């Protein structure tokens, strides 16, 4: 918008280009993690945790 | 804003007055790009743009062009909420 | 509307509308072939049903 | 009954199936009719000239030699060129010899030699349409003349038959008739100008044709007889093949397209075969029809079946993939995987992924998911284009803060910054235009803008603004 431009120009903050779509605990719930399991497709890298 | 509601039969001329264009083809959207087709049920030239203030091609993309009809597409650059009343 | 997983959800009206257009188009086509009246009458009955 | 299919069955079942001899005689009637129309059109010297023009234009390499003409009634370009040269020679010798009794035989010979040639269906249709348009214009002129001279003047039809018929070309039958001492003749004076102009156009057209208009009417009537005969023969052929088409349609019943839609698409395919069938090859009709009927039904399924239309080639790819997957499931055991399917097929295996990813039919928004209070799938789908009210409140707060900060600064720099961006103004400008209104040479505007940015950079001058920043 014509104003976020001014703020960016003043502080020289840059853009992201990626969102923050991550899994987070639903509000009001407090437990401990007892298990994590990862299912990767047959053509994916299988990072260190997997 | 008003004080009564009147109901009646609609003439062919009135039905043509409401409309913004004729739907000719039975198509809806593209199977690869997911964009509306030229005269389908979902069509930008008839029912308005699919994003706030920007033509379908992408040539015009700001409210400094509000209200202009694109030369290459025909899609008016307006609010997409207009696609809910045309 | 698009749902998660590359799958769409649609209203029934779209379906119904499509029917009309299809049959309507066919009628306009059939009258250009001067087809025998039995076929055109069948198409008009189908359009009325649609 | 209420089923359209029931009524179609009733109205269809009344006609009996043709036998071999029946089909043969219908075909020969069709051939005779088309031959009649062809001969009728052959008597028009105005189409040979257009054909010559097209041949010359193609000789200028505007198109292909073969495409212009579908061969002759006889295979090599040399023979076609020789025949064209002969046609041109005959045409010129006939045209340059109008001077009347002898020109008729020359025109007859030209028509006879021309008849040896064959024309493409599209170009023949165009020629027929042009001739019909000319005839329609002439008839419209005649009908306008009749309306002007009859309804306005109550001119008896007997006088028109006696006068108009016989010459049809000169204006005597009207101008001389004006002096017949009759009320219609005296009334014609007011409408004499319109009649005169119509007769001028009639004379021009008749000169263009160069033949008696009575011959034109006879030719049109004979062509109409041929067309009616051809259409009636086609109509007779159609019905037995309708009973044929219903079975092919049965074989495709449940594919997302209604039964009656399939039947109607099959009916267009039978009509397409009929017009393109031949008894010479001596192949029973059903064999020739079935292929076109099936092709039409399959293309109809490829086009109409899906809401998000998928091209025909992609539909063929999907069907082939399904067939190979079925074979591999039956044979190999558990189920083919995309890698195995790609191996059995021949594709980069990334195309196979896309083909498998092509979305199936959309889920109806009324599907009864709810199972409680009769809730449906459409009640659970949110609107993601809306702006949260906190976002709008923040936008207004930022607008107020920016207004305040700019008000803090002086006037010239305030407006320089404001116009540099779109702040409070719909339009946007750059250094060049900004220099125009402040009488500046594009330098001291960039320096002013930098100075304003520096000043706003100062702490304790802009802190709420820094707060708005994430
Ligand atoms: C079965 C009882 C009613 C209801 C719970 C069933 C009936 C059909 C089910 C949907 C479709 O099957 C498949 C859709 C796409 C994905 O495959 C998973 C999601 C998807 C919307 C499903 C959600 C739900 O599960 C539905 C609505
Ligand atoms: C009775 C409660 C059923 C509920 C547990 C499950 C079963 C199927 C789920 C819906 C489907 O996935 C289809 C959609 C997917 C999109 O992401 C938008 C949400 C969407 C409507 C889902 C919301 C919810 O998660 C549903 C209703
Ligand atoms: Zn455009």
């Amino acid at each position: 918008t014509p104003e976020e431009k001014l703020l960016r120009a003043i502080f020289g903050e840059k853009a992201s280009d990626v969102k923050d779509s991550s899994l987070r605990v639903p509000n009001g719930v407090s437990g401990t993690v007892i298990d994590v399991q990862v299912f990767t497709r047959d053509g994916v890298e299988k990072d260190k945790r997997a | 804003e008003f004080d009564a509601i009147k109901i009646a039969l609609a003439s062919p001329d009135m039905i043509r007055s409401w409309s913004f264009g004729e739907v000719k083809k039975p198509e809806t959207i593209n199977y690869r790009t997911f964009k509306p087709e030229r005269d389908g049920l979902f069509c930008a030239r008839i029912f308005g743009p699919v994003k706030d203030y920007e033509c379908l091609c992408g040539k015009y993309k700001r409210l400094k062009h509000r209200g202009v009809i694109c030369e290459k597409c025909g899609v008016e650059v307006t609010q997409t909420k207009v696609r809910r009343e045309r | 509307v698009p749902l998660d997983g590359g799958r769409f959800a649609t209203s029934d009206l779209n379906d119904l509308y499509r029917r009309v257009i299809n049959r309507n188009n066919r009628l306009k086509r059939l009258l250009d072939l001067a087809a025998p009246d039995i076929i055109v009458r069948n198409e008009k009955r189908m359009l009325q049903e649609a | 009954t209420t089923d359209p299919v029931r009524m179609y069955m009733r109205e269809m079942g009344t006609v009996e199936l043709l036998t071999r001899e029946g089909e043969i005689d219908i075909a020969k009637r069709i051939e005779d009719g088309i031959n009649q129309v062809q001969c009728s059109v052959a008597e028009y010297p105005e189409a040979i000239t257009y054909l010559l023009e097209q041949y010359d234009r193609v000789e200028a390499e505007e198109a292909r030699l073969s495409d212009l003409i579908t061969g002759f009634v006889d295979i090599d370009p040399e023979l076609a060129r020789e025949k064209f040269a002969e046609l041109r020679a005959q045409y010129v010798v006939t045209r340059d010899t109008i001077k009347h009794a002898t020109a008729q035989e020359e025109i007859l010979k030209l028509s006879e030699v021309f008849k040896q040639f064959r024309l493409v269906p599209k170009q023949f249709d165009y020629l027929v349409n042009s001739m019909r348009v000319m005839m329609d214009r002439v008839r419209t002129q005649e009908r306008l003349i009749m309306k002007l001279c009859v309804e306005q003047c109550k001119m008896p039809k007997k006088n028109f038959i006696t006068l108009f018929t016989g010459n049809e070309t000169s204006d005597t039958w009207f101008n001389a008739a004006i002096a017949m001492n009759k009320p219609w003749s005296e009334k014609l004076h007011d409408v004499s100008e319109e009649v005169h102009r119509a007769l001028q156009k009639l004379q021009q057209i008749e000169e263009e044709t160069g033949l008696t208009i009575e011959q034109v009417k006879d030719i049109n009537r004979r062509m109409s007889i041929g067309e009616a005969k051809a259409r009636r023969a086609k109509k007779e052929m159609v019905e037995a093949n309708l009973r044929l088409v219903i079975s092919i349609a049965k074989k495709y019943t449940n594919r997302g397209l209604q039964f009656l839609d399939l039947i109607q698409e099959g009916n267009i395919g039978l009509m397409k075969a009929v017009d393109k069938f031949e008894y010479r090859r001596g192949y029973k009709f059903s064999t020739y029809a079935t292929w076109w009927i099936r092709q039409a039904i399959t293309r109809s399924i490829a086009d109409q079946a899906r809401t998000i239309r998928i091209p025909v080639h992609m539909i063929e790819t999907i069907n082939k993939l399904n067939r190979i997957s079925r074979q591999m499931l039956q044979e190999m055991g558990r189920e083919p995987t995309p890698e195995e399917l790609a191996e059995r097929m021949l594709m980069p295996e990334d195309k196979i992924r896309k083909v498998l990813k092509i979305a199936k039919e959309p889920i109806s928004m009324e599907t009864p998911i709810g199972d409680d209070e009769d809730s449906h799938l459409g009640d659970f789908i949110e609107d993601t284009t809306l702006e949260l009210p906190l976002d709008s409140a923040t936008t207004e707060s930022l607008r107020a803060a920016t207004h305040d900060v700019l008000a803090g600064l002086t006037a010239r720099e305030a407006k320089v910054l404001r116009m540099r961006f779109g702040i409070d103004m719909n339009t946007d400008y750059t250094l060049e235009e900004v220099g125009k209104q402040f009488d500046v040479t594009r330098e001291r505007i960039r320096q002013i803008e930098a100075k304003a940015l520096r000043k706003l950079r100062h702490p304790s001058r802009s802190e709420v603004l820094r707060s708005f920043l994430d």
